[PDB]
């Protein structure tokens, strides 16, 4: 009952995964200003335990602390973050982390898991524990002036821009018909990660890449030949939960006592701007 | 009759505009009737209920409500209080007209905290806001949080910064950052007005106040030499929210419909209708 089940992704910087040491253990170590690194175990895939740290691994801990619950972590099976689709049949059905949560494989998703109606339909969303929006990554040298852009707005494949497939940002695209160009355009090029996206643009195999911008400004900082545009979405990261989560209240008082004692800013600047 | 309304608002421009009842008995245009009661004098309890018309970024969202969600309301401006208090354990203002019972809702420029969630439920985040930080052009700072603010003692020149006092604005400063409020408080600034001119004739260097105000000012600014850091530097963000009592039957809805318009682009348009400057 008091043993939550939680599944997250890997997405840096609010979540790293690194490999346990040969004793099955996590490698300490601290933060480049100073503040102990907290970890834990994450078992993902076949399966395997590993290391998990980050922004929403923090969340995660003071939240546990906060209202008294214990945990156990794992990266969710297929690597989706969760999009619904149809059972091919009448039967819809959702995948990713929204998927697992739904079926009870978690009983909380702690992951910079965008808030919108499609999701918020089936599932509980908390407050905001980070606000953020869309914008585009591409290869320094390459102009674009983002989500109005010709080569974005009149598409061929001379440009190449894409997303995550199953995210929210395939959602968003998904969901206007003024942006069926753009959709069935991505659809033939979305990428299986935010990882393999981002690799694939400083490889020249993708021209722009169209994601969350908490994530996107963070990779241009740690990485120079990348750059974004401006955000044209704006949208907001929340605590998944099922309906009937006993749970729901308090964590969304506590991300909002959160924000207002400089919880979040600690950690808006040990992990996302650094 | 469980689809007929109450709902409390509050007048503060541009989220919410008040205006008299012209040549037709009726509210025209773009507003919707909302009823005031008009005090006698100071010294009194007495009043009158007035008739007037409402009109603003707040109110065409309950316009958008109204017609998805499927009510209908008699919407009132709050006499008692603001947006909310506690007061010797008491909720004034929009807040505690929700709370006891006189609203099903309050619409407006309500900010979302951890105190009120405590008596209400809030909906989603409708207007991004927070803490943030307006300088004149050129001037180099990150939000609150920058040393600059923190220890300004440390710098030379000391930057010379301020806010309206007696709000949240301080009183969150003075929770987080006690040096940097004891520090400003010889900064302080009377209104927003006067602050923003402090700005334009060099006798502030920095304005700490509400974000979705700032970005506000800053578009409207004569010149467009009055600039709001970047959004990534807003402190303890929030949002404006709509305030439903504990346990409503209709906040699914209402979340669900605000995330709609969201979605949808709607809410994109209407920030440019009312909240988008020239800057
Ligand atoms: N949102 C708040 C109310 C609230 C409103 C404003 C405001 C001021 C000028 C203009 Cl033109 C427009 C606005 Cl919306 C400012 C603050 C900032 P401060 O208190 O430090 O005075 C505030 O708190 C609430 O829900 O309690």
């Amino acid at each position: 009952s008091t043993r939550l089940k939680i599944v997250t992704i890997h997405q840096e910087p609010f979540v790293y995964v690194k490999p346990t040491m040969s004793d099955g253990t996590c490698k300490e170590e601290f933060t480049v200003n100073g503040d102990p690194v907290k970890k834990v175990i994450c078992t993902g895939p076949h399966t395997v335990p590993q290391c998990c740290y980050g922004f929403c691994i923090d969340l995660l801990i003071k939240l546990a602390r906060t209202m008294n619950f214990t945990y156990e972590v794992h990266l969710v099976a297929d690597g989706k973050f969760g999009t619904q689709e149809r059972v091919n049949s009448n039967k819809k059905e959702w995948n990713g982390m929204m998927g697992e949560l739904l079926s009870g494989q978690a009983d909380m998703i702690v992951a910079p898991l965008t808030i919108n109606n499609e999701r918020a339909q089936y599932i509980e969303f908390s407050k905001p524990f980070k606000y953020q929006g869309l914008t585009i990554l591409v290869k320094k040298g390459t102009r674009i002036t983002g989500i109005n852009d010709p080569r974005l707005r009149n598409p061929s494949d001379k440009f190449i821009y894409a997303t995550v497939k199953q995210s929210s940002v395939d959602i968003y695209f998904r969901r206007q018909v003024e942006l069926s160009t753009m959709y069935r355009h991505m659809e033939k090029h979305n990428y299986e990660s935010a990882a393999e996206a981002i690799q694939a643009v400083r490889d020249n195999k993708l021209h722009a890449f169209i994601w969350d911008s908490a994530v996107l400004e963070f990779e241009a900082s740690q990485k120079c030949d990348l750059v974004t545009t401006e955000l044209f979405f704006r949208s907001g990261f929340g605590i998944g939960m099922r309906k009937d989560s006993p749970w729901k209240q308090n964590v969304s008082l506590s991300i909002l006592k959160s924000h207002e004692n400089g919880f979040m800013e600690d950690l808006d600047k040990t992990w996302v701007r650094y | 009759d469980d689809n007929h309304l109450s709902i409390v608002t509050l007048e503060e421009a541009p989220f919410v505009i008040v205006e008299d009842i012209p040549l037709t008995e009726t509210c025209v245009r773009n507003t919707v009737p909302c009823r005031k009661f008009v005090k006698i004098n100071n010294s009194t309890n007495e009043g009158m209920n007035v008739k007037k018309c409402c009109k603003g970024f707040c109110i065409d969202i309950l316009k958008k409500l109204s017609r998805t969600v499927k009510f209908t309301y008699d919407l009132y401006l709050v006499t008692n209080g603001k947006h909310g208090k506690k007061v010797n354990n008491v909720w004034n203002g929009m807040i505690g007209e929700v709370v006891y019972q006189r609203a099903v809702m309050a619409v407006g420029s309500l900010t979302i905290n951890e105190e009120r969630s405590e008596v209400v439920d809030f909906s989603v985040p409708f207007v991004e806001t927070g803490i943030s930080v307006m300088v004149s052009r050129g001037t180099q700072v990150t939000g609150l949080s920058d040393k600059k603010f923190q220890r300004p003692h440390d710098y030379s020149p000391p930057f010379r910064f301020g806010t309206v006092p007696n709000g949240s604005t301080e009183r969150n400063i003075r929770n987080n950052y006690p040096y940097m409020h004891q520090y400003m408080t010889r900064f302080n600034q009377r209104g927003v007005e006067d602050a923003l001119v402090s700005l334009k004739t060099g006798k502030l260097d920095a304005f700490i106040y509400d974000a979705a105000v700032l970005n506000y000012k800053a578009g409207r600014d004569e010149g467009c030499k009055l600039v709001t850091i970047g959004s990534g530097y807003i402190f303890a963000t929030t949002g404006y929210g709509i305030a439903l009592q504990k346990g409503s039957p209709w906040k699914r809805q209402i979340d669900l419909a605000l995330l709609q318009f969201v979605g949808d682009g709607e809410m994109e348009e209407l920030e440019t209708l009312w909240l988008t400057g020239i800057c």
